[PDB]
């Protein structure tokens, strides 16, 4: 494991989105803990969702902050899972 | 007192003594579990409970008495403190995690209590260690942030302690338990470093002490083996280093950051120098050096890069101190894997700055280092020379093979710099590879390191002399290695070629001595990416290999490759030629089959061999072949006589089989077919196999008698004893489901044939999720699946899953919770989802019945949650993961 | 079980060059892209976490695109080639096809070639948001 600073800043891989899941949602309990430099939803055969996004945090410290306090979170019925999207190593 | 049985089987007993970790009994037994006298196997299981359900079950405890679980993991600790260490380590985290809890002053006292002598250190140390990755996963109700705020204020507590342990030790007598107290010290710190952060700028205090400390490992040797105490402790001094600069926050702390690299490298530049020294002493220390450079070049793009250009010159000069390090890193004299250790830590830095400068002048001003980089990777990618004739274990040579790869895609990246350049570098390589072996014709290692490098940029004047040097370069004079290298570097040009003639010489001439698969590789390439430029040579290259194949010399494995060039070979000849040329390569293998069709584990692998070469000449050849195969059909139901009871040879014959029935589509093969097949069923997994595959590329009579007859024998097999057979039934379950599943989708009129008996299929359906097979399961699932799909579309199928209706949902719920293992739960959301979509209304009555309903979906799950889960259920057909969430939590509260 | 493995392939080898889009995750979690498009040749690598690995796999299992076969399916032709490999515990498949809504249909089975090119859009489009923020920029 180990994070990885991306040219944007810390990115985070949700899991567990749900598929009804709007930009709206995810831009909802992930403003909270700083400004997202970006965010990112990825839809197929006409899904509005593929259940997981890509939250991009300017900082480490929300990026973590982030990840520890919504690792939990439940959103339109489902949990997610957050986790940092890009390690440093295998 | 059990578990002592299970530490001499802990694999294939678990489950139980691990729940009873889980029981509050588990902290009245844990104590006693370890107790005095008892022994060290079950008081690390009585420890373990401790811990777990100090971190697990901290919601069953008694606030009341949460001191005394203070004073009753101290004295424990007391206990172990000398008797078994794994046990002791365990109480110390023990006491640590408790302690992670209280937070939310205990971190000040705890050091206080401890600021056997040596022994009580170590106590401390490992606790304030074990405390901030408890912090991590230890549960306590309490909001991440402050649990992470409130230990983040003790930091300079315990490095500027650490920090002044090791410099009191600077002046005392470094004993062996003092090395080792220092190796936690260190490791403590650096812990405390990746899991709370701490400003760089405090840092600078310790990261001086930690690289004296370092120093007093490294130079009593010198005069360079040290014992492996300094070497531990000199390893977690660099580790704790290495965890200072990468921290996250320190990007922005431009001044502590020089400050620390600037140290970093003026005290460690001495001792790289000493070990870049030929009588190798340590491998280790250099590693976590050059490692520490390289990282802390990485956390600091800006400050590396803006020293290159903004040039402050505080910072052009510290920049390219670094980058010597690194070069002379990767420059490092031995082979990887033996003499130097050190090449893959330069080569994921050279990564990391290419791209961070293509992502200014910077590109100019790293093409010096990129260039003189490319050397010093082929000086590298030289293979182990045979003078000292692999003195090195295949790991090593695996490794290198390994290593080598790193390399060659290294080579690539700095293509990017100089899209012609590096050609120019590489061919000075050679130039001189040539007055390496001229002078020295045992100069091969310098030969296949250059072609080598070569290759290495195939994947993008310069070019033309690598080819004549591979001509010129008498191969049979050399060692074996350069002729598989040649070879091999050649395929790779394939596209290049599109200089073919010379190519086909060198390859033919490869497949003459050792190295055959490697001209196999390399001829098969050239045959798939420029067939039409080998027209001409078509009609030669084709007899020459069918030659090349007569000595049995030729490896078969191999020699079925070469068949492939064949086949395709063949499609670039004349009209006349073609069927003289596959009678003269075709016949001998099937009249081969013939004679052994006279009628053994010996004669099982000619079988093989002659039925992969047709089914490999064939696959390529479908790039018509009709006519072999029509002659052909009636041996293959020969073969299958004699490999009716060995699976291994049935499948090699039905490959053959699919590969040329492929031809047909694109019609007098699915006769035989039938035949084949009705040999074939007269019921192992190929089998079954080919009949979908068949039936799938019919999309009318030939295709339902064949479906039909399929379903009718697959029960016969099924048919065998339930119980075990069933279980030992699993391949086929699979397999058989797996096909009708795929046959539904493609082919769906086929659920129009009101032949098929779908009552007797769900049956076995229904059995096999309930199966003994880890994955079956989900065939049989996802079959009833795609039936329940199409099924809401013919009243015909319908009825079928009206009936099986409940039955299906109640098969499903009984594995979900008491039949199932743990882990293959989720593959039944999908029929459950299956059935709402279509059958919602039913769905929704047949699961409130044999879920609300029920006495006992499961005797412990709740009527409550058990009423709710149900409700979720039959409620969510949008979501699928959803359901693997209500499905797991139900599925846990059930088996309880 | 550790056996996950995936990889693609897509490009024409034509007179004017080889034009492609290529990506590849391997076990530890390497995920190196590549890609030369002629309106450049983009070479990236990253190790994405654990849970990227995860949901590229989430992504096939559901997609049933590891029963599938290109047996009937297109071969590459002139134009194009596509290539796919994925390995998941003990099942390891790599398939072979031409780029190309009647072609798919004409093809022995459209519900086969649907499924892939569907799952292949899924993983396209996750190999690019990946990227797209690593450093800022998609193919094009």
């Amino acid at each position: 494991p180990g994070p990885q600073r991306s040219v944007e800043g810390w990115i985070l891989f949700v899991t567990s989105i749900h598929e009804e899941a709007q930009e709206d949602e995810i831009q909802e309990k992930f403003c909270d803990y700083g400004e997202i430099k970006n965010i990112h939803l990825n839809d197929r055969r006409t899904g509005f969702s593929k259940g997981y996004a890509l939250v991009e945090y300017e900082t480490h410290k929300q990026a973590l902050a982030a990840k520890e306090a919504l690792n939990g979170a439940e959103i339109m019925g489902q949990t997610i899972q957050v986790d940092w999207c890009f390690v440093k190593g295998p | 007192e059990a578990v002592v049985s299970f530490y001499r089987s802990n694999s294939q007993n678990h489950e139980w003594l691990t729940d009873a970790e889980a029981s509050p009994q588990a902290w009245q037994f844990s104590w006693q579990l370890m107790q005095l006298g008892k022994s060290q196997e079950v008081q690390f299981f009585g420890a373990i409970t401790l811990h777990s359900k100090l971190m697990k079950h901290w919601h069953e405890v008694p606030p009341e008495n949460r001191e005394e679980l203070k004073q009753k993991i101290l004295e424990s600790i007391v206990r172990f403190a000398g008797g078994p260490k794994i046990v002791l380590n365990r109480l110390c985290i023990s006491l640590g995690a408790y302690i992670v809890h209280m937070l939310g002053e205990e971190v000040i006292n705890t050091f206080q209590n401890q600021r056997s002598a040596d022994v009580q250190l170590w106590i401390m140390l490992e606790v304030l260690t074990a405390i901030p990755e408890e912090a991590q996963v230890i549960h306590t109700s309490v909001k991440r942030v402050v649990l992470r705020a409130e230990i983040a204020k003790r930091v300079q507590l315990v490095i500027h302690t650490v920090e002044r342990y090791l410099k009191l030790q600077m002046n005392r007598v470094w004993d062996a338990e003092a090395y080792s107290n220092m190796n936690r010290a260190v490791k403590c710190v650096g812990t405390w470093i990746k899991n709370i952060g701490y400003t760089i700028e405090g840092c600078v205090t310790i990261t001086a002490v930690l690289l004296e400390v370092v120093h007093k490992c490294y130079w009593p040797c010198i005069h360079g083996c040290m014992t492996a105490d300094e070497n531990e402790l000199a390893e977690s001094c660099l580790k704790t280093m290495v965890n200072i600069i990468i921290q996250p926050d320190c990007h922005n702390y431009p001044k502590t950051a020089f400050v620390l690299i600037k140290m970093f490298l003026d005290s460690l530049s001495e001792i790289t120098k000493t070990e870049w020294k030929r009588e190798n002493d340590n491998e280790d220390i250099i590693v976590h050096i050059y490692m520490l450079f390289v990282s802390s070049v990485e956390r600091h793009s800006t400050l590396l890069l803006s020293g290159i250009t903004s040039a402050d010159p505080e910072l052009s000069i510290l920049v390219h101190r670094i980058v010597q390090e690194i070069l002379h890193c990767t420059d490092k004299p031995g082979i990887y894997p033996v003499e130097e250790s050190c090449s893959t830590m330069a080569l994921a830095f050279w990564y990391m700055l290419q791209d961070e400068v293509f992502a200014h002048k910077c590109w100019e001003y790293i093409k010096p280092l990129y260039a003189h980089l490319t050397r010093i990777l082929v000086r590298k990618s030289e293979q182990p020379d045979e003078k000292s004739l692999a003195k090195w274990s295949s790991d090593d040579l695996e490794c290198f093979r390994c290593y080598r790869q790193d390399i060659s895609d290294t080579f690539m990246y700095c293509y990017d710099v100089l899209n012609d350049y590096i050609l120019e570098i590489l061919a000075a390589m050679l130039d001189e590879a040539i007055a390496d072996l001229q002078r020295h014709p045992t100069h091969w290692t310098k030969l296949e390191a250059c072609i080598y490098s070569f290759q290495s940029v195939a994947e993008h004047r310069q070019i033309p002399r690598l080819m004549r040097v591979l001509a010129e370069i008498p191969y049979e004079k050399l060692n074996v290695k350069l002729l598989g290298t040649a070879l091999e570097t050649m395929g790779s040009y394939c596209n290049w070629l599109m200089y073919i003639p010379p190519a086909i010489n060198l390859l033919v001439r490869g497949l003459n001595s050792s190295m055959s698969a490697q001209a196999t590789l390399g001829l098969k390439e050239l045959c798939r990416d420029c067939q039409l430029q080998l027209k001409p040579y078509a009609d030669p290259l084709l007899n020459a290999c069918h030659a090349s194949l007569n000595t049995g010399r030729m490896k078969n494995s191999d020699s079925v490759r070469l068949m492939f060039s064949i086949g395709k070979l063949m499609s670039l000849l004349r009209p006349e030629e073609i069927p003289k040329y596959l009678d003269i390569i075709v016949s001998p293998c099937f009249e081969e089959l013939q004679a052994i069709c006279q009628a053994t584990p010996a004669a099982r692998i000619r079988t093989i061999f002659r039925l992969n070469m047709i089914s490999t000449l064939f696959s390529s050849l479908n790039t018509p072949v009709l006519l072999v195969m029509q002659r052909t059909m009636p041996i293959f139901k020969r073969i299958a006589e004699m490999w009716v009871e060995e699976i291994d040879v049935l499948e090699a014959a039905c490959s053959a089989m699919k590969h040329a029935i492929t031809n047909l589509r694109s019609q007098p093969m699915l006769q035989d077919l039938c035949l084949f097949i009705v040999a074939s069923f007269q019921c192992c997994a190929p089998t079954l196999e080919i009949s979908k595959t068949a039936i799938v590329m019919f999309f009318k009579p030939l295709m339902q008698q064949l479906l039909r007859e399929f379903i009718q024998h697959s029960f016969k097999l099924f048919e065998s004893t339930p119980e075990q057979n069933f279980s030992n039934i699993s391949d086929t379950m699979e397999t058989f489901f797996g096909c009708l599943t795929q046959i539904i989708k493609k082919i769906p009129q086929v659920l129009e044939d009101k032949t098929l008996a779908y009552d007797r299929l769900v049956f076995y359906a229904q059995r096999g999720m309930t199966l003994p097979e880890s994955g079956a399961i989900r065939n049989s699932i996802q079959f009833l699946t795609h039936f329940v799909m199409q099924s809401r579309n013919h009243a015909h199928v319908t009825e079928v899953v009206l009936a099986t209706g409940e039955q299906t949902l109640y098969t499903a719920m009984m594995c979900v919770g008491y039949l199932t293992p743990r882990s293959q739960v989720d593959k039944f959301a999908d029929i459950l989802l299956a059935m709402n979509r279509k059958y919602a209304a039913e769905m929704a009555v047949w699961m409130k019945s044999l879920m609300s309903t029920p006495n006992f979906p499961t005797q412990l799950i709740t009527d409550a949650d058990k009423t709710r889960y149900t409700a979720l259920i039959i409620k969510e057909k949008v979501n699928k993961r959803l359901l693997q969430q209500h499905l797991s939590e139900m599925a846990m509260k059930t088996r309880g | 079980t550790e056996d996950f493995y995936l990889r693609y392939y897509v490009g024409h080898k034509g007179k004017f060059g080889h034009e492609f889009l290529e990506f590849e995750f391997r076990p530890d979690g390497k995920l190196r892209y590549a890609n030369n498009s002629n309106y450049t040749m983009i070479r990236k690598e990253a190790f994405v976490h654990q849970s990227v690995m995860e949901e590229l796999k989430r992504i096939i299992i559901d997609s049933e695109i590891m029963q599938e076969d290109d047996l009937p399916w297109p071969p590459p032709d002139r134009v194009g080639r596509q290539e796919l490999e994925i390995v998941i515990g003990d099942e390891h498949i790599s398939f072979t096809t031409s780029k190309t809504l009647v072609d798919v249909n004409r093809s022995k089975d459209p519900e086969g070639l649907r499924c892939f090119y569907y799952l292949v859009q899924d993983l396209k489009c996750l190999v690019f948001s990946l990227i797209g923020l690593h450093f800022k920029i998609k193919p094009i």
